[PDB]
Parts: structure tokens; C-alpha cells; sequence
RNA sequence: ACGGCUUUUCCGGAGUGUAAAAAGCUCCGGGAAUAAGGGCUGGGCAAGGCCGGUGGCAGCCGCCGCGGUAAUACCGGCGGCCCGAGUGGUGGCCACUAUUAUUGGGCCUAAAGCGGCCGUAGCCGGGCCCGUAAGUCCCUGGCGAAAUCCCACGGCUCAACCGUGGG
């Protein structure tokens, strides 16, 4: 865990930032990731991230779904650039979803990455299926459901050991926030991997909607963040 | 209708080119040194079953889900695959690894009577191992717990006797 | 026409707290509506409630708390045997011990947690979770 | 739209006469409890046949191809029916000749009828005089009665 | 080869007594009729020509066979109530 | 390529086994000696940017799609990939299919709201109080053959198969 912690050391000296958070985070007031949240800020600094989470830029906690060229005509031909879909998260309870456009594909790609740290947010886990009863932040806390485009997700707690069931472009999304088994019910068109990957993020978010009691935390697990890393 | 068919006691894989899977199995083989991949889903569906079945003893009450339940434990550590005081929520945590080394072959190599677990599987098969004063030639026999230390050369095989010139190369090895 | 007074309850309850209200007039009041009611509210659901009269069925005056997700009516109102819980609990309810499942059962009307205790059985009417 | 018609208590009986009613509007179903694809079918309920050669022919391929595909008319045992059938591999026509006891399969296309450019051929010969065609294609194996 | 005699049971209807016993024999072939007839009535100094062996087999990579064998005080009973094959496999008649 | 080793399988031979045989099992003498094919190799889908033929012809192709003289897709050779005493082809049922939908589908513009309204059987029906006990719920007697299904233990080398118990 070292060369992704003087990583940070070495950006914190040559980045002068321009917005506020900036500042702040620049003069050790703000020290911890779980803390420009819940707060109502705006994030425009991809500098921000790898401060608090360096590890978010590691290559194995990176992810590059689908890449596919696009068109428009011309009365000279047709005019080709292409689009990126990315994820990136440490895989332990953030994640953050992009996209990016550009006309060739290492620079798409690094728009992508880019866009994918601007998005970021946090998550609930915890253990709520029927089978399994103990108390440990494998999965889901509760059946949640989200939906974009023409496509239903809904995302199901299961025991421990069974792995992830669900589509393709589920799984890597749902290994790199953490959580390991889970099972699953969709509908519409789970063909076009950009909606099907933003019904999983939307429920990811929703996930953190539901109403809990103070006790009921106490029976699943339900852990915020990191939990013990 | 019909009468009883006998029916297989493994399962294929549901998509037979899924190549995160392959090249997670080819480990297993050539670490082990199987004959083919039916002898390896065979350990997996072992295992599988002991799963659903610890599965569905946790969301059930009444009088005989009771008398089942400690039948599990029973057996699953009576066979080795579980410590003397674990409770029932363990039989989830289990790996395939873990079955894999009970195998006769593994056993009869983890303790020096062979140089090389492909040599072992000769050993076995050719009647010179003897599990508890009876030859065994299945290399595939899952050993038990209360005879895993009763294993030695056969009472009139070449090997038991200390002057074998291959019985020497054995312990060449074990410095 | 008018043919559920406990539908019509718990649908306005739940479209008027998810908007922000504090307050609602259930306007058709059985006395099967304030037993659901009363352990809707026993369990941390809502307020307090009290009936005023108006010589025609009276209201249900019901300040809410901003605490529920969803509730409904169960409308077919299926029987339910006294060791065969979980099977409707896993269609209504998003885990092991979330909500309540509200039972009809021959001593009251009670959630399905006070009814395997005794181990009896009834007819399902509502749910909330 | 409503909600949905027959949601009450004590309403069985026109629930499962409106699903036993619209099932018909299926086609795989009325397919099959009819007995629809029998009594219109030249080989009967079977996987292969056995014929006797008429005489060989040639076939057009479709539009955005080019080529002749070779095939033969076989007549049947069993009916008496004609059907035509195609021979697969690079030289089979050179063995079949008149008069040859022939065995018959399907092709293998999309709902059990024909498949890629040959449009109306549903059939393929496998074997000639008890001598897989494949065999006798790539040598490897002598052919009987001549 | 050794013998051990695991059950002696009587009979008092038919007339005889049944004889369990089991042969250890590590690096032998399975030994013959006539000689485990002849440590039996050496053994238990019976008649040996009243005495029949039933069976001895031996099981799969075991070096320890299983006998069963039987004894009658009469002669005529025995050659009443026992079948035929077993007493010529066992050479008493012919 | 040199050194050693084994005998499961393979040939002979002796016990045992069996109504008589044969298989099987225990001991002997020889010998690494007697024993791997089938389909794929453009994408879906693991695996070659190599060589020689063929020239919209021959052929391939479950669907999309290759071949017009510079073919990773046709025919061979050499390499490689998946299963392995098996491996491919053609017909049938289930899942795939929330393309039969009670759980759990649709009906402005995509398939689909009767041209409009009255009304018989049938399904659905406001509030409070007093009885009944048909529906519904719990306890207990008499039934729903054995085989078949799940589990532990025991017997054939483990196991398939068989037995004693609980469901
Ligand atoms: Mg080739
Ligand atoms: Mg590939
Ligand atoms: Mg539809
Ligand atoms: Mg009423
Ligand atoms: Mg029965
Ligand atoms: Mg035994
Ligand atoms: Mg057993
Ligand atoms: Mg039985
Ligand atoms: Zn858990």
C-alpha cells in the first residue's frame, strides 16, 4: 500500500488548484474521503481523487467496457469518432462511472478515466438474504431497483459463496464496488450495454433511499464506506 | 409411467468456453495432476451439495429440521473438511481447495512415501498403499480423519523393505 | 364506485407522505381501518390519531412522521397456514425482518411476528414496509 | 386498460376459460395439438429415409450469389412422394448415379425447414448403396455395386 | 496359514454344529479342501469324514480368507438332509 | 540419450469359486512389453496475420456472411484449442421466452378499445349493533400399498447397487 500512498505525496506539490475544495484539501483541512459527500459540494478537480483514494488510478481497479465508433455524414464523406464506456473504483465501497468522446481511442479512453472520477459515490453493503444470516459486508443490504433508458434492474440479496449472477457488464461493475454475491431480475433491452450499465450504477445510488432504524443496522451489517480495509 | 433410470451424479459447465473459467480450472488440473476434467466437476457437485444443504437447514424450524442440522456438522468434520468446534455457518465458507486435499493420491504424498504426486498415482494403482490393513487402487478416495495416520506399504510389496533401490530415491528428497 | 375504504386508506396515506405532507384526513372510517392503525402506529409508522365525527362515519385525523417506503392492500386476501409465512414474505418484503406483514387472524388483527409466536393462521389483508 | 379482468375471489372459472381461450392464438401450441406438421409430411415422423435416384439436377443460388448447386430428385419407399434433395461435398455428384438406394436426412435450418442460399431444397443425402458419402468424397473407402 | 474360530453354534433340530472360522494368509495362495479339513479335525478333534466345508472365499486384496463349515454326529442324518453337490465337491461320495 | 524400477492391464500355471462350466479373487514364471481417436481453427466462442492449390468457377454457410488472379472464412501441409474410450450429424419435449404473463405482459403514434347507449345470468359491492358457525384457523382420531425421492449408519476393495432407522 505504499507507492499508491506516496503517489499522493507527490501530486499534493505540483497542483495549484483553482476551485475551492481545492483549497481546502490543499491545507489539510479536509482529510478524508467520507467528508465532500453528504454536503452538497461540486467537484471539477480530477486532482481531488487522487489525493484521498490514490489507489483509484492502479490498472486493476480500472475497467473499460465498451468502445464503439459512431458516424455522421458529410457532403465530403463521412465523418468517424468514437465513444468509450469506464468505470473506476477501489474495490472496496466507491465507485464512479464515465464516458467520454474523442476521434481516436487513447483519447477517449483518457476522457473517459477522466469523467469516471467526477462521478463518484458511495455505497451500503451488508448481508440481507433469507439463507444467509450473518453479518459481514459481502452484498446488498436489501432488493433494490433502478432504472434508465428501457431498462429494469432489481438486485437481490444472496448467500455467502454463491458468486455474482447476473449480466456481463454487471459483474464488472459489481466487483469493483465490493460486492460479491447478489442475484437478479431484469427486463427491455439488456443489449446496449451503456443503459444497462447505468440501470446497475442508479441502483447502486438508490441503495442509500431506504428509510432503516437505528436497530435495523444492527441485524444486517450495514456498513458505509470502507469497513475496516 | 416410468420406472427408475440412473442418473449422473455431476454437472457440465453451462457455457463450455468462458475463458476466465478455463484458465482458472487449468490451474487445478495441472496442480493436482487429474486424469480429465469429469474427474474434477465430480469434487465441484461434492461440494455444491453440501452447500445446499447447509442452506436450507438456517431458514427452517420445527422438530426434524433440528435432528438434520447436527447430522451436517457430523459427517462435515468427521470427514476432515471442518475444525472440532464450528458452527453451522461455516459449511458456506468452504473452498474447492479444500476438498481436493483429501484425495488418497494427495494424503500419500503430503507425508513422504512418494518423490512426486504422478508417481504416487503408480503407487496407488499398482496395490502397494494400505489404508488400514486393506489395499485400496482408487486414487480418488476421499480419506477420512480417524485413519489418515494408518497409511504405509503394503505388508509384502518390494517397497517395504529399506535396501529398495527406489525405495531409497524416496527420502532423498525428504532433507 | 366505492367498494375498499382500506385500499383507498393506505394508497392516500402513501401519496400523500412521499410528497411531504405532516397530516391526513382518511375520510371513510371502520373500525377496521383504526385496527390497522393501531399497530401501524405500535411499531414506529406514524403519530398519533384520534377520531372527530360529523354524524356521517367520521374522519381519522393521522400525522405522519416521514417514515415509510410503501404501503399497500393484499386484495384477494389469501388464507395463509400457521408454518407458511416466509413464502409470502418473500414476495411483499426486501429482507428477513424488514416491515410488517398485517394478519387477520381469529383473536385480532396483529403482524405475522405476534402471530408465530401463538402459531395461528388468517387471512392476509395489508402490508407496510 | 384497466387493471386486469378477473381478479376476485371466487372467480376461477372465467380466469382459466380466458387463458384457455387465448392460448389458441398461439402458433407453436395449435401446431401441436392439432398434429399439424403430420399428414403434410413426406417422411412421416421420421429422422432419415430411404429412396431410389430419378435423375440428377442443378439449382440456381440466390440473388446476391453466384454458382449452380448440384442436387437429385429421389422417390421415396414408404409414400411413393418425390422430394429433392442436395449433395454435400466437393465432388459427390460424381457418384451418384440412377437407379441407387439412397438415405435421406434433414438439413438443419431455421424451424426445421431449409437454409442458406438454396431456397428449396430441405433435404441432404448421407449415405449411397450403404457407403458414407462422406467417405467416398475424400477417398479412404471403395463403393459397392459398380 | 492360521485359523481362528470365530462361532461354534449347535443345533439340536437338524443335529449339527456350525462353524465360523477365518484363514490369515499373507503371500499364499488360498489354501485347499483337504487342508483346512485337516487342521479343523485336528483342531477340534472331530470325525473327519463327517465334517463338510461349505465354502471358503476370499475377499479383494485382503490376505484373509472366510470359511463356513459344518459337522453332524450321525453319519445317515448328514447323508440325508445335506444336498448332493456339496458332499462330491467335498469327495465324500462319488 | 543414457542408467534403474513397477506389473494395474497382457500371455502361460496352481488353489478357490460354480448344479457343471465360465467370469471373479489369492499366489507363482516372463516381460514397458499388448492398448487414442473425433470435431473444430473469421465473429457469437477457446484457439494461426503461415505455406501450396482454386480463380463468381468449384465449394462453405444453424444466423450474420466469404470466393471477381494478393482468400486469416473453400481444398490440402505444417502448427494450435476443447472434450477424451469417446466424439460429431438429423428428428422430439423442457429451459432460453415476462414470445401465454395467478406470482408476472400489452392496447394515442409500433399487432390490439366493439360507431354509440340501455339491459338479463355472472363476477365486484358503504357505516354501526345482536345471533349462527357453511367458508377460513389451531389440537386430536381413521385413511392415502411396496418400489421410487432426501439423510445418517452398516455390508460387498471405496463407489454404483443392498440392508436397518428418520422424514
Ligand atoms: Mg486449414
Ligand atoms: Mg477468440
Ligand atoms: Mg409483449
Ligand atoms: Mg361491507
Ligand atoms: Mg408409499
Ligand atoms: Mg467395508
Ligand atoms: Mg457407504
Ligand atoms: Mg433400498
Ligand atoms: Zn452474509
Amino acid at each position: 500500500s505504499q507507492e499508491w500512498k506516496e503517489y499522493a505525496k507527490r501530486v499534493l506539490d505540483e497542483w495549484q488548484p483553482k476551485t475551492k475544495l481545492g483549497m481546502l484539501v490543499k491545507e489539510g483541512q479536509i482529510t478524508d474521503i467520507h467528508e465532500i459527500f453528504r454536503k452538497g459540494y461540486q467537484i471539477k478537480e480530477p486532482e481531488i481523487i487522487d489525493v484521498l483514494l490514490p489507489e483509484v488510478n492502479a490498472r486493476e481497479n480500472q475497467e473499460i467496457l465498451d468502445i464503439a465508433l459512431t458516424v455522421r455524414m458529410t457532403d465530403s464523406g463521412r465523418r468517424v469518432r468514437f465513444r468509450v464506456l469506464a468505470a473506476v473504483g477501489n474495490r472496496d465501497g466507491y465507485v464512479g462511472l464515465g464516458i467520454g468522446h474523442g476521434r481516436e481511442v487513447g483519447i477517449a479512453i483518457r476522457k473517459a478515466i477522466n469523467y469516471a472520477k467526477l462521478n463518484i459515490i458511495e455505497i451500503k453493503r451488508g448481508c440481507g438474504s433469507w439463507e444467509c444470516r450473518c453479518r459481514r459486508p459481502h452484498s446488498v443490504p436489501f432488493t433494490v431497483e433502478g432504472k434508465e433508458g428501457s431498462v429494469r434492474v432489481k438486485l437481490i440479496p444472496g448467500p455467502r459463496g454463491l458468486g455474482l449472477v447476473i449480466g456481463d457488464v454487471g459483474k464488472k461493475i459489481l466487483r469493483l464496488a465490493g460486492i460479491q454475491d447478489v442475484w437478479s431480475q431484469t427486463l427491455g433491452e439488456t443489449r446496449t450495454t451503456v443503459n444497462f450499465a447505468k440501470a446497475v450504477f442508479n441502483a447502486l445510488y438508490n441503495t442509500n433511499k431506504v428509510v432503516v432504524t437505528p436497530e435495523m443496522i444492527e441485524r444486517y451489517g450495514i456498513v458505509v464506506g470502507r469497513a475496516m480495509p | 409411467g416410468d420406472p427408475k433410470r440412473q442418473r449422473k451424479k455431476y454437472e457440465t459447465p453451462p457455457h463450455p468456453w468462458i475463458k476466465e473459467r478455463l484458465d482458472r480450472e487449468r490451474v487445478l488440473m495441472d496442480k493436482y495432476e487429474l486424469k480429465n476434467k469429469k474427474e474434477l466437476w465430480k469434487h465441484e457437485t461434492q461440494l455444491k451439495n453440501f452447500r445446499r444443504r447447509a442452506r436450507r437447514l438456517l431458514a427452517a424450524r420445527g422438530k426434524q429440521a433440528e435432528i438434520e442440522r447436527e447430522q451436517l456438522l457430523a459427517r462435515l468434520k468427521r470427514l476432515g473438511l471442518l475444525p472440532e468446534d464450528a458452527v453451522l455457518d461455516d459449511v458456506l465458507s468452504l473452498t474447492i481447495e479444500d476438498i481436493l486435499e483429501r484425495r488418497l493420491q494427495t494424503i500419500v504424498y503430503k507425508k513422504g512415501l512418494a518423490r512426486t504426486m504422478r508417481q504416487a498415482r503408480q503407487l496407488i494403482v499398482h496395490g502397494h498403499i494400505e489404508v488400514n490393513g486393506q489395499i485400496i487402487r482408487s486414487p480418488s478416495y476421499l480419506v477420512l480423519k480417524e485413519e489418515e495416520d494408518t497409511i504405509t506399504y503394503a505388508r509384502t510389496s518390494p517397497f517395504a523393505n529399506p535396501q529398495h533401490p527406489e525405495r531409497m530415491m524416496i527420502e532423498k528428497a525428504k532433507q | 364506485t366505492l367498494l375498499d375504504p382500506l385500499a383507498n386508506a393506505l394508497s392516500h396515506i402513501t401519496n400523500s407522505e412521499r410528497v411531504g405532507k405532516r397530516e391526513v384526513y382518511i375520510k371513510p372510517a371502520s373500525k377496521l381501518i383504526g385496527e390497522v392503525l393501531r399497530v401501524m402506529q405500535k411499531y414506529g409508522y406514524i403519530g398519533e390519531f384520534e377520531f372527530i365525527d360529523d354524524g356521517r362515519a367520521g374522519v381519522y385525523r393521522v400525522q405522519l412522521l416521514g417514515k415509510i417506503n410503501k404501503a399497500g392492500a393484499i386484495k384477494p386476501r389469501f388464507p395463509v397456514k400457521a408454518r407458511d409465512y416466509e413464502r409470502w414474505e418473500k414476495r411483499f418484503l426486501p429482507a428477513f425482518e424488514f416491515g410488517i406483514l398485517i394478519v387477520s387472524t381469529s383473536q385480532g388483527v396483529m403482524s405475522h411476528k405476534e402471530a408465530r409466536e401463538k402459531g395461528i393462521g388468517g387471512r392476509l389483508i395489508a402490508y407496510v414496509y | 386498460p384497466g387493471k386486469k379482468a378477473p381478479n376476485g375471489e371466487f372467480a376461477g372459472r372465467k380466469l382459466k376459460l380466458k387463458r384457455k381461450k387465448f392460448r389458441w392464438s398461439d402458433i407453436r401450441y395449435k401446431r401441436r395439438v392439432l398434429r399439424l406438421k403430420e399428414k403434410s409430411d413426406p417422411l412421416e415422423g421420421a429422422p432419415q429415409a430411404r429412396g431410389i435416384v430419378l435423375e440428377k439436377i442443378a439449382v440456381e443460388a440466390k440473388q446476391p450469389n453466384s454458382g449452380m448447386r448440384k442436387a437429385v430428385r429421389v422417390q421415396l419407399i414408404k409414400n411413393g412422394k418425390v422430394v429433392t434433395a442436395f449433395c454435400p461435398g466437393d465432388g459427390a455428384i460424381k457418384f451418384i448415379d440412377e437407379h441407387d438406394e439412397v438415405i435421406i436426412e434433414g438439413i438443419g435450418g431455421p424451424k426445421g425447414g431449409s437454409m442458406g442460399d438454396i431456397p428449396g431444397i430441405r433435404y441432404k443425402v448421407v449415405k449411397v448403396n450403404r457407403v458414407s458419402l462422406k467417405e467416398l468424397v475424400k477417398g479412404r473407402k471403395e463403393k459397392p455395386r459398380r | 496359514m492360521e485359523i481362528k474360530i470365530t462361532e461354534v453354534k449347535e443345533n439340536k433340530l437338524i443335529g449339527r454344529k456350525e462353524i465360523y472360522f477365518e484363514i490369515y494368509h499373507p503371500g499364499e495362495p488360498t489354501p485347499s479342501r483337504k487342508d483346512v479339513k485337516g487342521k479343523l479335525v485336528a483342531m477340534l478333534d472331530l470325525n473327519p469324514e463327517t465334517t463338510v466345508i461349505q465354502y471358503i472365499r476370499s475377499y479383494f486384496g485382503s490376505y484373509k480368507s472366510k470359511g463356513y463349515a459344518k459337522y453332524y454326529y450321525d453319519k445317515d442324518r448328514m447323508l440325508y438332509i445335506e444336498p448332493e453337490y456339496i458332499l462330491i465337491r467335498d469327495g465324500i461320495i462319488e
